[PDB]
C-alpha cells in the first residue's frame, strides 16, 4: 500500500543505500498519488485473488481491541474465530493480524 | 484352473483402477509418473489393500508365491491399457512391472524364526555385513532343437513354490522321431534380469 | 466506441481487452471510452445500493418497527455489492499490468514520442495520469543512476540512451513472440462479408497471411487454434477478427 | 501483474473465474414474480429473468449466482448433456477410433466438473464416482495423444484444434519458449 | 419452567428476529472450555448458524475472571449472547451487575445460557427477565415447592411464613452439585423439531452423549434409547457412510491397539483383577490361555491380526469370561464407517479427543497455562472435521501415551500405599514422584482420580467415602486438589440407584475460605476444584476434617 509497512519484511531497512532509500520514498510519494485522482473509486493496492466466495471463516492472530466496521464494530479477542464477509477483512489478512482464510 | 487366474487378475485390476481418496485415484497417477521416468515399479500399502477389500489380503497372506505374479501381470496390463494407445489394431518394450510392499505389522527378530513360518510374509530387521556381485538371470528364454529345428519360446518367472519350480527341457520334440531334448538356448534374442545377494546380521 | 447495445457488451469488450493485454508483448493502445462509461456506472450503482442501505439503517434504528423481510432483502443487495467487487478486480488487473508493461519499455516510448515521423502520438495509448506517471518515474531513475554512477563516468558515455557501439540499451518488444490464437471470425453476425477471408474445400472460410522469413502462406479457419507469432497478426487482432487467449 | 511473472500467463484462480462468469440453466425453488419487491438492476446480466422467475420453471442465469443461490436453499442445478455416463461413453469411443484427432469438446471442459462435484453433489441422477472415473479416462486419454502429438515442433506454426482451457495454459510456457529459442536461431543463421 | 422444550424453536426465531444481519456480527458465544459436550453442542450451533448465514463468533473462556473481563468488553451492538456449559449456579445480575432499567428499551441484550448443573440458582429464574435459559423439564415438577416461597417472599403472627421460606429455601440449598442431561441432547432435540436432522448432526449428539459414560452411567442409560431408536430411522462405493449397532466392549482403543494391551490398560479389568501386583498378571495369563489365544498373537496389531478369531472373538469372549467374572465388559455401541478409509467408533474417537485436549503442540505462568489450554481447545476443535485425520492419528498416540503414564503412577501410588483413611474421607497427596508436570491439568487429574475411585469400589471395603487428590507444581509453590464423589460397582443393580452421589466439597470450600482468609483462588467453573498454597494446605484440611460435612 505504499507506506513502507514499518511497524510489521526487513526491520531496519539499513542495508539499503541512502540513494535507494530516497527513491524508495519518492516511489511511495507516486504510488499514494496515482489511486488519489481518476481512480479514487478503485484501491490499486488491493488483492488479486479474483473473488470467489462471500463468506469464510476466519480465526484472530493477534490480540487487539475492538475495530470499528460498517454497520457494526468486530472485537480482536485473541484467538477467535469469525464468521464474516470475505470483502471486510481482506485488508487484516494482508496486516497480518488475521489467519486461516 | 484358468478361470481362478482370471478373477484374481480382474479383482486387482478393479482395486488398482477403483481405488480413490478424496478426488485422486493414487496408484494410476503412481503409474503414470513411474512410466514417464522408466521406473517400472508400484508400490503397494499393506493398509490400503485390507481396506479395499479383506478377501484379497487373506488370498494374498495364505500363499504368497503363487498370488504375487498374478498381481505382478495385472499390473502391466493396466500399464499398457493407460499408456499406449491401440490405433485400431511396434515396440512393447515393457516388462513385467515389480511389486514392492510396506506394511506396519509386529517385528519378529531372527532367532524367533522357525518351521511356523514357511511360506509366510514376516517382517524383520538386522544388519548388512556382506553383499555379492550382481548376477544374471533368464526370463524369456529362445530354445531351438537339432533334428526337427524349430523355434520355441519359454517364459519364466522369478517366483519359486517348490525347490525345482523349473522346467529344464520338455520331454520329446513338438509336431520326427528326435531324442530326449533335442533342445538348445539361443543366447541372442532372450531377456535377463539382475540378481543380486546379502547377508544379515 | 460510439455507443453502447447494453453494458453486458461494453463488460466483454473490457474482459477481451485484458486478455489481450495480459499476453500481448508489445503496449496496445487505451480505450477511453469504455472507462468512461464504466466509472461513473460504478459510482452511480454505488451510490445506489449505499443509499437504500442508509434508508434501511435509519428505519431501523428510529424505532424497532418491523425488521426488513429475509426474503428478498439481503440476497439482492449481497449480489450487487460482489457483482460491484468482481468488476472492480478485473479493471485493477487491467490497470496495474498495463502500468507494469508501461514500466518496461519507458524509455523506447519515450525516445518514439518524440520522433516527429512517427504517426503514433504518446497521448492515444496512454492515459494522463499514465503520462504524469511515466515522466515522473523516469526522472526519478535518472536521478538516482547519475547521483549513484554516471557522475563518475567520462564525458563520451554518460547518456543512457546512447545507441552505438557494441550493445543499444533500449528494449524494443519483441514482434516475433509466439503467442496462443483463438479465430473468432468477423464479428458481423454474417461473418462472411469480409473482403479478406477465403474458401479451400468443404467450404470451410480462411484467412490467408504470409510470413517473409519463411516466405510461406499459412492457412487459418474459424474454430481453429493455432500458435503463430505476434508480427504477421498484428492487424487481425486490432481489427477483432482473432482473440487471443 | 508482474508477482514473479505473472504478467505472461493465468492462474487457475483466473480460469475458474472465467469460467464461471459464464450463463447456466436452473431450476428455482422460491417465486419472485412481481405484484400484478426489489429490483435487482444489475450492471452486467439481463435482470428480466431474476425479475420474472417462478418456481418449477427453467430459466438462465450465470453461473455465480447459481452457486451463491445453491449455498442456500433456493436452487436446484441441470446437468448439461456431458454429464450422464451414455454420453461419456461414445466420447471416450470416439477418441479411442479416431487417434489423430482431439474429441469435440469445449474450453470449459473439467472445470465445470470440478464444480459441479464440489458444490452440486446431490442434484445427479447418476453415481458420482462412476462420472468422475470416466472423465479421469478422458483425461489420462488426452494426455496421451497431447504428448504423441508434441513429438513435432515446427519453428512456423502449429494447429491444436480442440484443447480445452486448462491444457492449453498448463503447456503455454514450455512451448512457447521452446519455440522462440528454435525461430531465434533460425533468424540469427540468416 | 422459563423456556420449556416445547417452545425452544420460538426462542431460535427471536434471535433471527434480532441477530439476522448484514454488516454487524450481532451474535457471540461462549463454551465452556475443557468439557466435550460443550464443544459438541458448539459444533452443532455453528453448523446450524452457517446454514442460514448468521455471522457470528466463537469465544474460549477458562474462569469466572475472563467471563467478567470479556463481558466488560462487550458492546451494546450485541444484541444476544450465548454462554454454554456453565454460569447455571450462580446469579449472573449480581456477577455482572445488570441494571434492569439500563438495558430496558424490552431490555435489549439477552443472554441465553445454557447449562446442566441441577442445583442451578432459583432468582437467577425467577427474578429476571433479561437472563433465560433452556429448562431440562426439571422447573415444572421438581420446583413445585420452592418457587412458592419465593413468589411470596419477594400482624405479629405472620413470622411463621417467613419462617417457612426460610426453612423452604435453606432445605432447597445446601445439595451437590450434579449433572442430570446432555447440553448436545436438547440442541438435537431443538433440531428434530425445527427438521434440520441429517447425519453429522447425528455423529455429534452420539459424541455429546457418550462422553458422559465414565461419570454418569445413569444419564447415559436413560439417553440410550433415543440414540438407538434415532440412529435406526436414519456395494461399499468409496463414499459410503455407515452407521452400526455393533458390539462393543468396555477397551482402551481396541482397534488401534493389541488385544493384550488392550485388556491390560483397560480400569474396569485393572480394577476387577488387580494387575497392578503380579497375582492380576498370572490370572490374565491363565485367561488368555483358556481362550487359546497364542501370546504371540494376541500381541499383534488389530489389522494384521487373524481374521478366523477376529470373527470368533465374540463367541470366545462369551465362553470364556465367566469364570472370571468379566461379563459387564460386553456392550452394544456405534461404529462410523467412510469407504476405504477405515472404521472408528464413539469410546476410541472420544478419548483420542480428551487426549488431544489434555496434551498439544506467577501470573504470567498461570496465564500462560490458561491460554494454551485455549488453543488445544481450538486445535481440538479443528481435528473434528473429516478432512483431517492427521489430527486423530497424533490424538490416539497420545491417549495410549497418557494411559501409560497414569498407570505407571498410580501403580506408585498404590504400591507406597499413600491413601490414608481418615474418619470421613480418604485422602492422598503426590509430594514427589515422577512426570508431575503432567497433572497440572484438572482433566488429566481427574482422569487419574476417576481410576483410583474405580480401583478403590473395585474391593472389598463397604464404606463410600469422599476422595481428596492433591498435586505439587514447584514452579509455583502451589497445590491443585480436586474432591472426587464415590461411585457404585458399574454391574449394580437399578433399585439402589435413586439418587446419585451428591458433591459438597463446592460448598465446603467456599464455607471455608469465606470463614478463614486462606490464600486460595478459586475460579474454576467446576467448583469443585481449587488452588492452595503449600503452606496453607495442611492447616486448612484441619479445619476441612473439623466442618460439617
Ligand atoms: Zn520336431
Amino acid at each position: 500500500n505504499g507506506l513502507d509497512l514499518m511497524s510489521s519484511s526487513q526491520q531496519d531497512t539499513n542495508n539499503l543505500s541512502h540513494q535507494e532509500q530516497e527513491y524508495l520514498k519518492e516511489y511511495c510519494d507516486l504510488i499514494t498519488d496515482l489511486k488519489s485522482g481518476d481512480l479514487v473509486d478503485i484501491d490499486l493496492s488491493g488483492s488479486l485473488v479474483p473473488p470467489s466466495d462471500v463468506f469464510i471463516d476466519v480465526r484472530v492472530l493477534k490480540d487487539a481491541g475492538e475495530i470499528q466496521t460498517e454497520y457494526g464494530v468486530f472485537n480482536l479477542i485473541k484467538d477467535s474465530q469469525f464468521f464474516v464477509r470475505q470483502s471486510d477483512v481482506e485488508r487484516l489478512i494482508q496486516q497480518g493480524y488475521l489467519q486461516k482464510i | 484352473n484358468d478361470d481362478d487366474n482370471t478373477e484374481i487378475i480382474k479383482s486387482f485390476k478393479n482395486f488398482i483402477l477403483e481405488f480413490r481418496l478424496d478426488s485422486q485415484f493414487i496408484y494410476r497417477d503412481q503409474l503414470r509418473n513411474n512410466i514417464l521416468v522408466k521406473n517400472y515399479s508400484l508400490t503397494v500399502n499393506m493398509e490400503h489393500l485390507i481396506g479395499y477389500n479383506e478377501d484379497i489380503y487373506k488370498k494374498l497372506s495364505d500363499e504368497p508365491s503363487d498370488i504375487i505374479p498374478l498381481f505382478e501381470t495385472a499390473i502391466t496390463q493396466v500399464a499398457k491399457r493407460i499408456s499406449i494407445l491401440s490405433r485400431a489394431q511396434l515396440l512393447n518394450s515393457l516388462p513385467t512391472f515389480q511389486l514392492i510392499l510396506n506394511s506396519n505389522a509386529n517385528q519378529i527378530p531372527l532367532r524367533d524364526l522357525d518351521s511356523e513360518h514357511v511360506s509366510k510374509i514376516v517382517r524383520l530387521s538386522g544388519i548388512i555385513i556382506s553383499t555379492s556381485v550382481l548376477s544374471s538371470r533368464a526370463t524369456y528364454l529362445s530354445i531351438m532343437c537339432r533334428n526337427c529345428r524349430h523355434t520355441t519360446s519359454i517364459t519364466i518367472n522369478n517366483f519359486n513354490s517348490i525347490t525345482g519350480n523349473t522346467v529344464s527341457l520338455p520331454r520329446s520334440c513338438l509336431s520326427k522321431n528326435c531324442g530326449p531334448d533335442p533342445y538348445i538356448i539361443i543366447h541372442e534374442s532372450s531377456k535377463f534380469i539382475d540378481q543380486q545377494f546379502l547377508k544379515l546380521q | 466506441t460510439q455507443i453502447y447495445v447494453s453494458p453486458q457488451q461494453d463488460f466483454s469488450d473490457l474482459m477481451k481487452s485484458w486478455k489481450n493485454e495480459r499476453c500481448s508483448p508489445e503496449l496496445l493502445p487505451y480505450p477511453h471510452q469504455l472507462m468512461k462509461r464504466l466509472l461513473n456506472r460504478i459510482s452511480m450503482q454505488s451510490q445506489l445500493i449505499e443509499n437504500i442501505s442508509m434508508g434501511f439503517l435509519d428505519m431501523q434504528n428510529a424505532s424497532n418497527a418491523n425488521p426488513p423481510m429475509p426474503n428478498e432483502s439481503k440476497l439482492p443487495l449481497l449480489c450487487m455489492e460482489t457483482e460491484l467487487e468482481r468488476l472492480k478486480f478485473v479493471i485493477r488487473s487491467y490497470i496495474r499490468c498495463r502500468l507494469s508493461k508501461i514500466d518496461k519499455f519507458s524509455l523506447y516510448l519515450r525516445q518514439l514520442n518524440e520522433d516527429e515521423n512517427s504517426l503514433i502520438s504518446l497521448t492515444d495509448l496512454l492515459s494522463k495520469d499514465e503520462i504524469k506517471y511515466h515522466d515522473t518515474h523516469s526522472l526519478i531513475w535518472l536521478k538516482l543512476v547519475n547521483d549513484s554512477i554516471l557522475k563518475y563516468m567520462p564525458e563520451e558515455l554518460q547518456a543512457i540512451n546512447d545507441t552505438e557501439g557494441s550493445v543499444n540499451m533500449i528494449d524494443e518488444p519483441d514482434w516475433n513472440k509466439f503467442v496462443f490464437i483463438h479465430v473468432n471470425g468477423p464479428p458481423d453476425g454474417k461473418w462472411n462479408e469480409d473482403p479478406l477471408l477465403q474458401e479451400n474445400e468443404f467450404g470451410k472460410p480462411c484467412y490467408t497471411v504470409t510470413i517473409p522469413d519463411l516466405k510461406e502462406e499459412v492457412e487459418l479457419t474459424i474454430g481453429s487454434i493455432y500458435v503463430m507469432r505476434y508480427e504477421v497478426i498484428r492487424d487481425l487482432l486490432r481489427d477483432d477478427k482473432v482473440a487471443l487467449i | 501483474s508482474l508477482p514473479a511473472h505473472l504478467q505472461q500467463t493465468f492462474s487457475p484462480e483466473e480460469i475458474q473465474f472465467i469460467v464461471e462468469n459464464e450463463p447456466i440453466k436452473i431450476f428455482p425453488r422460491i417465486t419472485t414474480r412481481q405484484k400484478i419487491h426489489t429490483r435487482w438492476q444489475l450492471i452486467t446480466t439481463d435482470d428480466k429473468a431474476l425479475n420474472n422467475m417462478v418456481a418449477m420453471r427453467s430459466t438462465e442465469v450465470v453461473l455465480w449466482i447459481a452457486l451463491l443461490l445453491k449455498q442456500q436453499s433456493k436452487c436446484s442445478i441441470v446437468a448439461p448433456q456431458w454429464l450422464t455416463t451414455k454420453e461419456l461413453d461414445r466420447k471416450i469411443q470416439y477418441e479411442k477410433t479416431h487417434p489423430d484427432r482431439f474429441s469435440e469438446l469445449p474450453w470449459n471442459w473439467l472445470v465445470l466438473a470440478r464444480i459441479l462435484f464440489n458444490k452440486a453433489k446431490d442434484d445427479f441422477h447418476d453415481p458420482i464416482h462412476e462420472l468422475r472415473g470416466k472423465i479421469q479416462d478422458l483425461r489420462e486419454i488426452r494426455q496421451i495423444k497431447v504428448l504423441k502429438g508434441l513429438k513435432y515442433l515446427n519453428e512456423s506454426h502449429l494447429q491444436l484444434d480442440n484443447l480445452s482451457l486448462l491444457e492449453i495454459n498448463e503447456l503455454r510456457p514450455f512451448i512457447t519458449e521452446i519455440m522462440d529459442k528454435l525461430r531465434e536461431i533460425h533468424t540469427a543463421s540468416l | 419452567m422459563y423456556y420449556g422444550i416445547s417452545q425452544f424453536s420460538e426462542a431460535y426465531n427471536k434471535i433471527l428476529r434480532n441477530s439476522s444481519s448484514h454488516s454487524s456480527c450481532q451474535l457471540v458465544i461462549f463454551v465452556s472450555c475443557l468439557n466435550i459436550d460443550a464443544l459438541c453442542a458448539t459444533k452443532m450451533l455453528s453448523l446450524l448458524f452457517k446454514k442460514q448465514l448468521v455471522q457470528s463468533q466463537i469465544v474460549p473462556i477458562f474462569g469466572y475472571s475472563e467471563l467478567r473481563r470479556h463481558y466488560s468488553q462487550l458492546d451494546d451492538n450485541i444484541n444476544s449472547l450465548l454462554l454454554v456449559g456453565f454460569g447455571g449456579v450462580i446469579d449472573l445480575e449480581a456477577f455482572l451487575e445488570i441494571d434492569p432499567q439500563e438495558y430496558v428499551i424490552s431490555f435489549r441484550r439477552d443472554i441465553y445460557v445454557l447449562d446442566a448443573h441441577r442445583p442451578w440458582n432459583l432468582d437467577n429464574i425467577f427474578g429476571s427477565q433479561i437472563i433465560q435459559c433452556f429448562d431440562d423439564g426439571t422447573v415444572d415438577d421438581t420446583l413445585g415447592e420452592q418457587k412458592e416461597a419465593y413468589y411470596k417472599l419477594l400482624r405479629k403472627q405472620r413470622k411463621k411464613q417467613i419462617h417457612e421460606y426460610e426453612g423452604v429455601l435453606e432445605e432447597y440449598y445446601s445439595q451437590g452439585t450434579t449433572v442430570v442431561n446432555s447440553i448436545s441432547a436438547q440442541i438435537y432435540s431443538l433440531l428434530s423439531a425445527i427438521g434440520e436432522t441429517n447425519l453429522s448432526n447425528l455423529w455429534l449428539n452420539i459424541l455429546g452423549t457418550t462422553s458422559l459414560d465414565i461419570a454418569y452411567a445413569q444419564v447415559y442409560n436413560r439417553l440410550y434409547p433415543l440414540l438407538q431408536d434415532e440412529v435406526k430411522r436414519l456395494v461399499k462405493t468409496p463414499d459410503t457412510l455407515t452407521l452400526n449397532i455393533q458390539p462393543d466392549y468396555y477397551l482402551f482403543l481396541l482397534r488401534h491397539s493389541s488385544l493384550y494391551d488392550s485388556f491390560y490398560y483397560s480400569n474396569y479389568v485393572n480394577a476387577k483383577l488387580s494387575l497392578w501386583n503380579e497375582n492380576g498378571k498370572k490370572r490374565l495369563h491363565k485367561m488368555f490361555a483358556r481362550m487359546g489365544i497364542p501370546l504371540s498373537t494376541a500381541q499383534e496389531t488389530w489389522l494384521y491380526m487373524d481374521h478366523s478369531i477376529k470373527r470368533e472373538l465374540g463367541i470366545i469372549f462369551d465362553k470364556n469370561l465367566d469364570r472370571y467374572g468379566l461379563q459387564d465388559i460386553i456392550r452394544d455401541g456405534f461404529v462410523r464407517t467412510l469407504g476405504y478409509r477405515g472404521s472408528i467408533s464413539a469410546s476410541e474417537f472420544v478419548e483420542a479427543l480428551t487426549a488431544l485436549l489434555e496434551v498439544g503442540n506467577s501470573a504470567q505462568k498461570l496465564t500462560n497455562l490458561r491460554k494454551r489450554w485455549v488453543s488445544n481447545f481450538w486445535l481440538s476443535w479443528d481435528a473434528l472435521d473429516d478432512r483431517k485425520v492427521e489430527l486423530l492419528n497424533r490424538g490416539i498416540q497420545l491417549a495410549q501415551d497418557l494411559q501409560r503414564a497414569i498407570f505407571n503412577t498410580g501403580v506408585a501410588i498404590l504400591e507406597k500405599k499413600l491413601i490414608k483413611h481418615l474418619r470421613i474421607y480418604r485422602l492422598c497427596v503426590l509430594q514427589d514422584g515422577p512426570d508431575l508436570d503432567l497433572y497440572r491439568n484438572p482433566l488429566t487429574l481427574l482422569r487419574l482420580g476417576n481410576w483410583l475411585i474405580e480401583c478403590c469400589a473395585e474391593s472389598e471395603d463397604k464404606q463410600l467415602l469422599p476422595m481428596v487428590l492433591a498435586s505439587i507444581d514447584e514452579n509455583t509453590d502451589t497445590y491443585l486438589v480436586a474432591g472426587l464423589t464415590p461411585r457404585y460397582p458399574r454391574g449394580l443393580d437399578t433399585i439402589h440407584t435413586k439418587k446419585p452421589i451428591l458433591n459438597n466439597f463446592s460448598m465446603a470450600f467456599q464455607q471455608i475460605t469465606a470463614e478463614t482468609d486462606a490464600k486460595v483462588r478459586i475460579d474454576n467453573f467446576e467448583s469443585s476444584i481449587i488452588e492452595i498454597r503449600r503452606e496453607d494446605l495442611s492447616p486448612f484440611l484441619e479445619k476441612l476434617t473439623l466442618s460439617g460435612l
